[PDB]
């Protein structure tokens, strides 16, 4: 199971087990995230479909 | 100054306006040492002694490039001009402060006429260089910095000299070859920034700041970087404040008519656009301006005029400067009296320029909306209570260019 | 979705003397700071 901080490692190089060394980690995150729009002025007109 | 033609770019039997960095008032002194702010300076030397003049910050830098101008006492005017960095430097001297030059963009040496004015300007990155006969033109980088000035010369040996603060407006006249007067407005407000006088081969003078001159495209904006172009930016004519009426009549795509006064040298040729130019205040009462624009199509004309409301019958009016609610804008044509009207678009917030093409596409903003077959003549039908709607009327052509686009506007042009 | 630029981050206020672009993006194609065209505040962009 990947729940424990040294089973994110192995979970994450898929291996059982690592050997002794540095080892690179960056733990991303699945989410919903907001949206921002930014545009050169122009004006507003909508339609629907 | 009361200097040469071909400094100031005027033609000859003419009188012209002329923008831009101009000297108006000489000194006289003698106090051997003072620290001016400034972007230029003038001067005349006729006399037997050593005269310098140098360009420098407020403050000590090994990463700056520092003018320098040195006369030389002889039979003609001995110029050496220095532009380079300098290391442990001095207090201040003539005849060569000191020989720290190591990399150096500019290190000539003149021998021009005795009895003609020099001159150095900046304008942003770019060095200008006038000398009585050329026009040259260096890019320092950094040089928006130097706004201090050290002069050093003396009135008893027939040296005087001027100085430029920034964007004078004159007006010239020349009688063969000669220069007759110069005089400066006090009046004749806002002219710095949309007036100038067509060079030598129909070219735009440089350092002018491209006010309301946009972009044309047929697709995406461009944004930002350099970025080499195709565009129509070389005059043939130029109408500065046209004064256009509501019984004028058509305009023939030719500065040869009756009421065209062009300024500065006027060619002969065929053109391919028609640059307009709106003047509008920042107050939004009276930018609401009742007319319509007539072309004149091989076969029928063409009606455009714009509205507030979707069903554009109550109302026929054209926006300048900024609004605050939406514009719908419509076409009228007549076939055998049968009246057919059309939706084009929308105006953009602010409307500036009006560009008008001759094969028949029509820009507002630099962005195309329709597209005519063939176009002979535009009538500007505005009705207006005294002659203050626009400021240029310019013809041009398409030639290839090099730009420098900042924010969607035009820094530079080579 | 900012000028067409598209991507992720956290986006701050702050307050620096620049004119000129409104767009300044690094050597490969990221954005680093975009400009409010109707005032003088800029913003900063750095990934999470
Ligand atoms: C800068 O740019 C400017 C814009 O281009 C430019 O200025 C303009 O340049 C144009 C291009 O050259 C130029 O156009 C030419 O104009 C000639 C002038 O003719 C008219 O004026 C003379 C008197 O000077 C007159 O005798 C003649 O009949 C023309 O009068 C016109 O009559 C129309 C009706 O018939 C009339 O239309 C109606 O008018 C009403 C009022 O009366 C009312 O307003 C109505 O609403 C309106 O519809 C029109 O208004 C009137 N015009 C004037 C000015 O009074 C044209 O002759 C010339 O066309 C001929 O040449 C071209 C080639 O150049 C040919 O291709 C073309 O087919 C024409 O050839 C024949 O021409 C004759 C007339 O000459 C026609 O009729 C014959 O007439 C004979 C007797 O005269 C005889 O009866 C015959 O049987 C008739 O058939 C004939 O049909 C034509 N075709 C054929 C196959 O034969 C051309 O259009 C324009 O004038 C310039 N000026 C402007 C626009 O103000 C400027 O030059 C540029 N700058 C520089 C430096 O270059
Ligand atoms: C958005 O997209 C749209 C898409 O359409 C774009 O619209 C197009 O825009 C282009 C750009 O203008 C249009 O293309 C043509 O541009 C010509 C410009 O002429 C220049 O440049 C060309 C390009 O290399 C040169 O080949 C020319 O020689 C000329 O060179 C210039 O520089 C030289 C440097 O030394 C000088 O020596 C030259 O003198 C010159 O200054 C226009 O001329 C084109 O117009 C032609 O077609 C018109 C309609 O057919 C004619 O009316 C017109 O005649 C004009 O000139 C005579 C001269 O007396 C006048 O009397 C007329 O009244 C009129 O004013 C031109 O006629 C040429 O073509 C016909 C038809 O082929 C020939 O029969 C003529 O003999 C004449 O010669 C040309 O063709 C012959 C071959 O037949 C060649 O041998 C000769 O060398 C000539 O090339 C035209 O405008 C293009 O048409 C536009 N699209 C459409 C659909 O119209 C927009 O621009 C885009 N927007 C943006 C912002 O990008
Ligand atoms: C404006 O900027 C200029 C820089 O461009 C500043 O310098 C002035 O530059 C002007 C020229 O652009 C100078 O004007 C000339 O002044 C000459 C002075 O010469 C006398 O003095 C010198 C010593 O200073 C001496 O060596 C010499 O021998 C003279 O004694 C004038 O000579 C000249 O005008 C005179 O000559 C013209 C035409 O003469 C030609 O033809 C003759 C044959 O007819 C021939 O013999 C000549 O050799 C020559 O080839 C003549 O038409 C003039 O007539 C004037 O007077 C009548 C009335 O009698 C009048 O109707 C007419 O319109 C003329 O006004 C005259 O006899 C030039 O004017 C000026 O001197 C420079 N200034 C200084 C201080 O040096 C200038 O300072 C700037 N000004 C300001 C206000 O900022
Ligand atoms: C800013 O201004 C000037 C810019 O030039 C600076 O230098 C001064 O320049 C003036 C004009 O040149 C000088 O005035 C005369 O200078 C003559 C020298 O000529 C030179 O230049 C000519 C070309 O023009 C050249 O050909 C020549 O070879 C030289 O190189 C002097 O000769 C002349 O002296 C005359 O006057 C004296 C009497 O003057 C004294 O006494 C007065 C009271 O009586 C008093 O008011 C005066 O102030 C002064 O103290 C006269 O004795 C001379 O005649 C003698 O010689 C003849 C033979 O030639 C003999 O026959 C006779 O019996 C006498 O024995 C002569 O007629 C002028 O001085 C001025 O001198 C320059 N200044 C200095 C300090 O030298 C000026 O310095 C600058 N200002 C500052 C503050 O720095
Ligand atoms: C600004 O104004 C100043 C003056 O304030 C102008 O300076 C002078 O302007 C005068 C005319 O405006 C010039 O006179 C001209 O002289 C020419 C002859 O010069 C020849 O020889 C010299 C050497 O001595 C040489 O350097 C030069 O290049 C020439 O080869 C004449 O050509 C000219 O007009 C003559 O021709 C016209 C007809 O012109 C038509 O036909 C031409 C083809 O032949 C064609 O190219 C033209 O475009 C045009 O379509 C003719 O009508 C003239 O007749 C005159 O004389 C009769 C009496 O016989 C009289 O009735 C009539 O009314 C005319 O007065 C003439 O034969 C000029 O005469 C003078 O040279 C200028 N001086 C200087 C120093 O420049 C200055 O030019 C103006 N600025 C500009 C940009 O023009
Ligand atoms: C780009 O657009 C901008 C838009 O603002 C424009 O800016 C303005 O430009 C004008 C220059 O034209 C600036 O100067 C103003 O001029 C006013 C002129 O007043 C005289 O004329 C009045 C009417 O004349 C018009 O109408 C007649 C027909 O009636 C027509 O023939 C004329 O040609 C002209 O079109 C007239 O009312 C007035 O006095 C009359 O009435 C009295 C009775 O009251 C009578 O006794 C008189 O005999 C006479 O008949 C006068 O004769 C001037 O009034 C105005 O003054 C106001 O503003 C100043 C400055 O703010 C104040 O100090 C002052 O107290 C007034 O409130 C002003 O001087 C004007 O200032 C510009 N606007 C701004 C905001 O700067 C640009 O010029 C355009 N650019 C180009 C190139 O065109
Ligand atoms: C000959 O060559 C020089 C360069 O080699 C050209 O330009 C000079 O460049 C130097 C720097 O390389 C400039 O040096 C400056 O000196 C100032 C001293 O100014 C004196 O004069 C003013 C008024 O005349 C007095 O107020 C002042 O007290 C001095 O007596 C310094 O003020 C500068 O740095 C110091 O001040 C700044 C604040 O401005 C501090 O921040 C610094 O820490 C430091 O304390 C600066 O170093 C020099 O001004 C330039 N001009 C001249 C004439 O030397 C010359 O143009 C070139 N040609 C000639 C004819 O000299």
């Amino acid at each position: 199971y990947c729940d424990s901080p040294f089973e994110k490692l192995q979970c994450e190089h898929l291996q059982f087990g690592l050997q002794d060394g540095f080892y690179s980690a960056n733990f991303l995150d699945d989410n919903v995230l907001p949206e921002t729009y930014v545009a050169l002025p122009i004006y507003y007109q909508h339609t629907d479909i | 100054a009361n200097l040469s033609m071909l400094q100031l770019g005027v033609p000859d039997n003419s009188s012209t306006i002329v923008t831009g960095l101009l000297p108006t008032h000489w000194f006289c002194a003698n106090q051997s040492t003072s620290v001016y702010s400034a972007n230029g300076f003038f001067y005349i030397d006729v006399g037997n002694h050593r005269s310098a003049f140098a360009l420098h910050t407020g403050y000590y830098d090994a990463n700056q490039y520092y003018i320098y101008v040195t006369n030389e006492i002889g039979l003609n005017a001995s110029v050496t001009l220095k532009i380079c960095k300098f290391s442990r430097n001095t207090t201040f001297d003539f005849l060569s402060n000191a020989s720290s030059s190591f990399d150096c963009i500019v290190n000539l040496l003149f021998t021009e006429q005795l009895g003609a004015p020099l001159g150095i300007t900046i304008s942003g990155e770019t060095v200008r260089l006038h000398l009585y006969n050329v026009t040259r033109t260096f890019y320092v980088p950094a040089a928006y910095k130097l706004t201090k000035l050290s002069v050093k010369c003396y009135f008893n040996y027939s040296c005087v000299f001027s100085v430029v603060n920034a964007t004078v407006t004159v007006n010239v006249t020349t009688h063969n070859g000669r220069v007759v007067n110069y005089t400066v407005c006090d009046d004749c407000n806002g002219y710095t920034d949309n007036i100038f006088s067509v060079q030598q081969d129909g070219r735009i003078p440089n350092g002018f700041p491209f006010n309301n001159w946009f972009l044309l495209t047929n697709g995406s904006t461009l944004v930002d970087g350099v970025s080499r172009l195709y565009q129509p930016l070389r005059l043939t004519c130029l109408w500065p404040v046209p004064g256009l009426k509501s019984s004028t009549g058509f305009v023939y795509f030719n500065a040869t008519g009756s009421d065209v006064n062009c300024n500065g040298y006027q060619h002969n040729s065929v053109v391919d656009v028609m640059r307009y130019n709106l003047n509008f205040s920042a107050n939004s009462l009276d930018n609401l301006k009742s007319g319509v624009i007539v072309f004149k199509t091989l076969q029928y004309d063409v009606l455009f005029y714009c509205s507030n409301s979707s069903s554009g019958v109550l109302d026929t009016t054209i926006p300048f400067g900024p609004s605050s609610q939406p514009y719908y804008c419509f076409i009228n044509s007549t076939i055998n009296t049968t009246h057919v009207s059309t939706f084009v678009g929308i105006l953009p917030p602010t409307v500036r320029e009006i560009v008008v093409a001759r094969t028949g596409q029509f820009y507002i903003n630099g962005f195309k909306y329709f597209d005519l077959g063939f176009i002979e003549a535009v009538n500007f039908n505005v009705t207006t209570a005294s002659a203050t709607d626009f400021w240029t009327v310019a013809f041009a052509t398409f030639v290839d260019v090099l730009v420098n686009v900042s924010a969607t506007n035009i820094q530079n042009l080579l | 979705n900012i000028y067409d630029y598209v991507g992720t981050g956290i986006i701050r206020s702050s307050n620096q003397s620049l004119a000129g672009g409104i767009t300044y993006v690094s050597n490969s194609g990221n954005l680093l700071g975009f400009k409010n065209v109707s005032t003088g505040n800029i913003f900063i962009v750095t990934p999470c």
